[PDB]
């Protein structure tokens, strides 16, 4: 099996990569081609050929359970043995990853971009008429949560169906022509232009992980409501909103004590604010700017009134969710007293101890101390 | 809910396959093998199975028949769990018909599911139907690598509404029977190797019927009973058909889909008939978990077998 | 009148047939020089299973011995302890004179040796008569095969992969002065030498 | 003095540049694999006509240790076929693959010739403990690989499994922001 390469592009699903090669190839639809590269993956003894589907929904190899290795021996039998010249299709794959956000959101790898799993869109996906005819192809930004149109002509869509129904680019393919009527069909450019580089905002250059993690973060944490103007006022008032609503929280839990003074809690004066910075997902300081704010305001106020940060009640669980270890290295490093305990479940630790832990022995190549130390 | 005594019998039943070899001088004759005694210096068979030099093709031959045995327990212990069935049954037949279940066992009688491991490195096969109640010359299913890919374009046969209506007709009258007889034609290369069954010992010896003082390799009775009935694709998350158990065993890579912490095996399943008989008494069904049940538990009263405690 | 040698394998952590092949290998590899063809393998342990942990090469006259000895193959192999070529002892004449034929009757047992049999069978119908139909030729249904032993090679320029094989019958000591062919067994078949335990 | 300037951060010179977080990295492959103090000479010269005089190294590496195999050319666990410089240059100490380059390329070069020869690089009998040197993982990470039946085998130190599938597999469920096959599409 020969085929004809299309024009790589960085801003590609694979969908539409496998829409591109039917269709200069010469297939009528996709179904046929997905039929005949699987005869030809049964034709070269691969040992995985059987859960490689006929249908282009679930082409992706994060939608299989079980054959996901075989889905990417796959991918690179098509990468390197079935094309004149191989195209740019190893690096558009979709896949898993070891990876995990915090508190309890794990993660996925599309090239190098880590988007998290669940506000993952597993539904029906809108697209934009220009970018569709003058381009051609499909963005993969499309099925993610916060866009809705282009980089340069920014028009509304038809995302839902006209008359009921949903259309999909998918589905009827990549002609925008429906099955009822027979024809073709600021901060939202802010939002888009912030996915272009064209970067206008007083939010700065960011990398994507840190991105993606404060975005589902926010959207995941405080449970808010869709608008445009609702992400610009979030991130375009710094430091004054976050710092706002971080002392009203402190004040609302400060004022409703259930717990004493001598047994404070950790997790019942800062559960919406602690626990989601630290893994999201990885060791990076330089656009992770809300360890940065997090830690200076940890920082400076350690025994502020008589010594009240510094000395909290831990049940040294919240330890092992940040010290990046395991239960047993915790026993192994309590057997060997490198800190004070003064069971799991059990308050054995304090703050500044595993604080001051952090800061002495466990540090990264980048996660450490000097390194927020002037963004104050 | 499982009483002492439950047993179904089985609807779909077929035969041995047999293998046989065409010549140009136009005849046909049966296949043999041979062995190999292994012996040591001064025991364990090994059976190889090789295509004639200067034949032209391999025909096999088998013989599958569609009954109704599924529509009432061969046993029951009490009249409290018939009654249920029967009308499970009825209910299943009135709102969501036969039509899914029987394209799907005539997809892989058609195609040449039973040819197992025997149509790689294979150029064309071709499988001839002689069915029965029947008046018209026979059904051909002509080059099925190039010719017959999906469901749509088996339906774009001449001879193909009659032959799932006569299958629908079988498993809906009550005494009702329908017969297929089958033979398939296999080009295969020169000195291409044959793959038939093997017969469970704890190396390679092959199961083997005497056709007239020749003995012939067969290639099975319940393991060509087993290719028909690979069609559970139902299962959570599902991607690749499985033979229909009641554990979900896919066979090489060890684990079972389907186990009973999912719920998703047949007795979790079974022991819920009575929301099945209340949600196909309303006005609409869904498709993901409740007409994707029904499919298997009629699915799994077809294959037989008895569901005692 | 001449000796023989333990090249012994001792690693400790061994296939011996695969390395006793290449070894072989290695024997073929030598004697293109001209066609000096004076050297037996002599496998000295014939099990019902496992190719010896030794090998045993003759030589003639104390001096093509190292001209075979160094194959520019174990002067890169010895620098540590894997195995350990034997120093030149002349014979104990305690021993048995066993043989080494490679038999070609494992190999063309096989239905591809039979196919290429019959189509050689009317390769060869030139001495022109009535062409039979091949359907008769059917093959030995039941068969009681001996035990033998394969070796691992391949051909000597193109990618043609053969293996060959190994029997240890006892024969007749007394007979000339030992030529065979090229690669170190003895079906030469003008003079069918057996060469020592 | 050009090792003077390679300590320093001076982007002007002929010798190809990294950040020099990995640089004393860098030092400790090279006083690893020539097993002697940190030659200057020897070290540009090495590095002189990148990627020429190093490639050529690594598969006479690979082609040597198969003209004199042990057991046979199946069976063979992977050492002795890439022992030392396989073992010896994945972790210096953090696996970036934008600074280590010395990982990049050899497995760059074991992904390009996976299928060739019959499969010879493919099928190379191993066990569960080289996930933990190679694909970022701990021993019962790799049991609920095994018994959920993602990662199908053929005891912990027991020769179970094959290299194309545990780095194809590396492709599907183990790959991070760090350890990343998107930087070697305009190299090759």
């Amino acid at each position: 099996m020969f085929l004809q390469r299309p024009k790589p592009y960085s801003d590609e699903s694979l969908e539409s990569f496998f829409i591109r090669v039917a269709n200069k190839n010469g297939y009528g639809d996709v179904h046929r081609f997905l039929e005949a590269t699987k005869r030809f993956l049964q034709d070269i003894d691969h040992n995985g050929y059987q859960t490689f589907p006929t249908d282009i929904t679930r082409i992706n190899p994060y939608s299989a359970k079980n054959s996901s290795s075989a889905r990417t021996a796959s991918f690179l039998k098509l990468a390197q043995l079935t094309f004149n010249e191989p195209p740019e299709l190893l690096g558009l794959a979709i896949n898993r990853t070891n990876m995990k956000y915090s508190p309890s959101t794990s993660a996925v790898v599309r090239g190098a971009e880590v988007f998290p799993r669940s506000l993952l869109r597993t539904h029906s996906i809108p697209c934009c008429p220009l970018c569709l005819r003058e381009n051609g192809y499909a963005s993969y930004l499309w099925h993610f949560q916060g866009y809705e149109y282009c980089h340069s002509h920014n028009v509304p869509l038809i995302t839902t169906c006209s008359c009921g129904k949903e259309f999909d680019y998918r589905v009827s393919g990549l002609k925008g022509i429906c099955c009822k009527c027979k024809e073709p069909i600021e901060a939202a450019c802010t939002v888009s232009n912030w996915l272009a580089g064209h970067e206008s905002k007083p939010l700065p250059n960011l990398p994507k992980s840190y991105r993606w993690g404060l975005v589902h973060w926010w959207m995941g944490i405080k449970d808010s409501e869709f608008d445009h103007f609702s992400f610009v006022q979030f991130f375009s008032n710094w430091p004054r909103s976050f710092h706002s609503i971080i002392e009203d929280e402190v004040e609302f839990n400060l004022e409703h004590a259930v717990v004493s003074t001598s047994e404070l809690r950790l997790k019942d004066l800062l559960g919406r604010l602690f626990f989601g910075s630290i893994r999201l997902p990885e060791r990076n300081l330089q656009h992770n700017i809300i360890l940065g704010e997090l830690l200076c305001y940890l920082e400076n106020r350690l025994w502020q009134d008589k010594g009240l940060i510094a000395n909290l009640k831990m049940n040294a669980l919240e330890a092992t969710v940040m010290l990046n270890c395991s239960l047993d290295q915790i026993a192994s490093m309590v057997e060997q007293r490198i800190l004070k305990p003064n069971d799991v479940t059990d308050y054995l630790f304090h703050f500044g101890d595993i604080f001051c832990l952090w800061l002495a022995e466990f540090q990264s190549d980048e996660f450490n101390r000097s390194f927020y130390v002037s963004r104050w | 809910k499982l009483p002492t005594n439950l047993a179904y019998e089985r609807s779909i039943d077929p035969s041995d396959v047999c293998f046989f070899v065409v010549w140009p001088d136009d005849r046909k004759t049966p296949l043999t093998y041979n062995s190999r005694t292994l012996l040591g210096q001064m025991p364990h068979q090994v059976d190889f199975c090789h295509v004639p030099y200067g034949a032209s093709h391999i025909e096999c031959s088998f013989s599958v028949s569609f009954s109704s045995e599924l529509r009432q327990p061969y046993k029951c212990n009490s009249s409290k769990v018939k009654q249920t069935l029967v009308q499970l049954v009825e209910l299943y037949e009135t709102k969501i018909g036969w039509t899914e279940l029987a394209t799907r066992y005539l997809m892989n009688i058609c195609n040449g599911k039973w040819l197992w491991k025997n149509t790689r490195k294979a150029y064309c096969w071709n499988i001839v139907l002689t069915p029965w109640p029947w008046n018209g010359e026979k059904v051909g299913f002509e080059d099925i690598r190039t010719n017959y890919t999906s469901r749509q374009d088996f339906k774009n046969n001449k001879n193909w509404s009659a032959i799932v209506e006569m299958i629908k007709t079988a498993f809906s009258s009550t005494d009702g029977l329908a017969i297929f007889e089958v033979r398939a034609t296999l080009h295969l290369p020169t000195n291409a190797m044959v793959r038939p069954s093997q017969v469970f010992t704890e190396s390679r010896v092959f199961q083997s019927t005497t056709i007239d003082g020749e003995r012939s390799p067969i290639l099975g009775a319940f393991k060509t009973g087993a290719a028909i009935a690979t069609i559970d694709d139902w299962y959570p998350e599902a991607t690749e058909p499985l033979r229909v158990g009641r554990f979900g065993v896919h066979r090489e890579d060890v684990t079972c889909y389907r186990h009973p912490s999912t719920g998703k095996d047949f007795f979790s399943i079974l022991q819920q008939a009575e929301h099945y008989i209340e949600v196909l008494s309303a006005n609409k069904t869904p498709a993901q978990e409740t007409i994707n049940d029904m499919h298997f538990l009629m699915a799994n009263l077809i294959k037989g077998g008895m569901f005692q405690h | 009148k001449w000796y023989y040698k333990t090249i012994t394998f001792l690693p400790e952590l061994c296939n011996n047939e695969s390395l006793a092949a290449k070894c072989l290998r290695v024997l073929h590899g030598f004697n293109y020089q001209y066609e000096t063809r004076n050297i037996g393998v002599s496998f000295p342990l014939w099990c019902d299973a496992t190719v010896g942990k030794k090998i045993s090469f003759v030589s003639k006259n104390k001096i093509e011995l190292d001209l075979l000895l160094k194959q520019h193959y174990f002067v890169q192999m010895e620098q540590l302890q894997y195995f350990h070529i034997s120093n030149t002892v002349l014979v104990p004449e305690d021993c048995t004179y066993v043989s080494f034929r490679r038999c070609q009757s494992i190999d063309k047992l096989t239905a591809a040796g039979l196919a290429r049999k019959i189509r050689r069978l009317e390769k060869r119908a030139l001495s022109r008569g009535e062409q039979f139909d091949p359907s008769s030729f059917a093959q030995k249904e039941h068969t009681a095969i001996a035990h033998y032993h394969s070796l691992g090679e391949s051909s000597k320029q193109t990618n043609r992969n053969f293996r060959l094989n190994i029997r240890m019958l006892s024969e007749q000591p007394r007979e000339g002065n030992s030529i065979f062919s090229s690669y170190g067994l003895s079906n030469s078949e003008n003079s069918f030498q057996p060469v020592p335990l």
